[PDB]
């Protein structure tokens, strides 16, 4: 099953937050993993379990204590989870699940001197290349991007724009590459 | 922090009063699941996702519990000091480029959200619309405010106006 970081349990108008935070960070599969936990009060992180410290540390005084009672209880079985959660969830979980989401992107040329854009929607993962060619040369001058658009429901979009020169019988198309296509898509037009 | 791969593996909120819980977990920054504290259940992002390997809930509760125990103990220890609204901002998008007659999704943004406590509500012509709306979960951000996105299930027609209207203590 999937696991989850332990928030530990600390010692004895208005509103009030407590945050836990458990971050896992992978590099390179699982070759370097990283493991990070976070205790904020309202919007103020005072104590941080970070793997590559190796123990709590207080982050402001507001955690002074909190770091000791921490390291005296909790060290050991922190340490633990970078491998029971970090690496058990990566392996065990994420590979025959996110890792293997592969969401083709829908290309759609449309018109706004003018300006035609590319809307490259509903992809997963994020790594994608939109490229516009005129005469099969690519547009450099003229060329404008969003950002890549995170929708939220595990897809992203992202629109590119050309600026151009509508003489006709020229064909513009946008070049798509993305790890879900075995080949790149390209979309024409007049 | 700088990696391939980011889980976020137990992120559990708290806040007094009204004893408001928040347990989520997430992989490259988006939502895997949250539990639901009143029915003890795992409730997944994408009917697809909780089938082959599953997240039993109870571990969310517990990490609820230990949260509802910090949160006292440390506002006790900052004399009672409380949380600073902010203005959270909104913004629209479409999912896919907008045609007439053609299923699509408007999608609301909100971000700087804090404290985790927030209406969204979508208005079609100025009156409000509650067929088809899908909201997420609060939704960590580095700097330990939060964002969230309503989404609202759409027929383009042409005069139709939608805007999202959000309401918070920080307005």
């Amino acid at each position: 099953s999937r696991l989850g970081l332990w928030s530990r349990m600390d010692q004895l108008e208005r509103h009030f937050v407590h945050q836990f935070k458990g971050e896992c960070y992978f590099t390179n599969g699982t070759q370097r993993i990283r493991l990070v936990t976070r205790y904020i009060y309202n919007r103020e992180e005072y104590l941080r379990f970070d793997s590559d410290v190796g123990e709590y540390r207080a982050v402001t005084e507001l955690g002074r204590h909190s770091a000791e009672y921490y390291n005296k209880q909790y060290l050991e079985r922190t340490r633990a989870e970078l491998d029971t959660a970090c690496r058990h969830n990566y392996e065990e979980t994420e590979v025959p699940t996110s890792l293997r989401r592969l969401e083709q992107p829908n290309v759609a040329i449309s018109l706004s001197h003018n300006t035609l854009v590319c809307s490259v929607t509903d992809f997963y993962p994020a790594k994608i290349k939109v490229r516009w060619f005129r005469n099969g040369q690519e547009e450099t001058v003229g060329v404008s991007s969003t950002q890549l658009i995170r929708n939220g429901d595990w897809t992203f979009q992202v629109l590119v724009m050309l600026e151009m020169t509508p003489h006709q019988g020229e064909v513009y198309t946008c070049h798509v590459e993305h790890p879900s296509l075995k080949s790149p898509i390209t979309v024409e037009w007049r | 922090i700088e990696a391939d791969h980011v889980g976020f593996y137990g992120t559990t909120v708290y806040q007094s009063p009204g004893d408001i819980g928040q347990y989520t977990h997430e992989f490259d920054g988006d939502e895997l699941f949250y539990v639901d504290l009143d029915k003890k259940k795992t409730v997944w992002r994408l009917p697809e996702f909780g089938q082959l390997i599953l997240f039993e809930p109870q571990g969310g509760l517990q990490n609820i519990a230990a949260e509802k125990h910090n949160l006292g103990i440390l506002t006790k220890r900052s004399n009672f000091t409380p949380a600073t609204n902010e203005a959270p901002q909104a913004t629209v998008f479409p999912k896919s480029p907008v045609l007439l007659g053609q299923p699509n999704t408007l999608i609301c943004f909100v971000d700087n959200i804090f404290p985790p406590v927030i209406n969204i509500t979508w208005l079609r012509n100025s009156k409000s619309v509650t067929d088809g709306v899908y909201e997420t979960s609060f939704l960590v951000n580095r700097d330990h405010s939060f964002h969230k996105l309503s989404y609202l299930t759409f027929i383009p027609s042409d005069d139709d106006i939608y805007d999202c209207k959000v309401e918070h203590w920080g307005l």
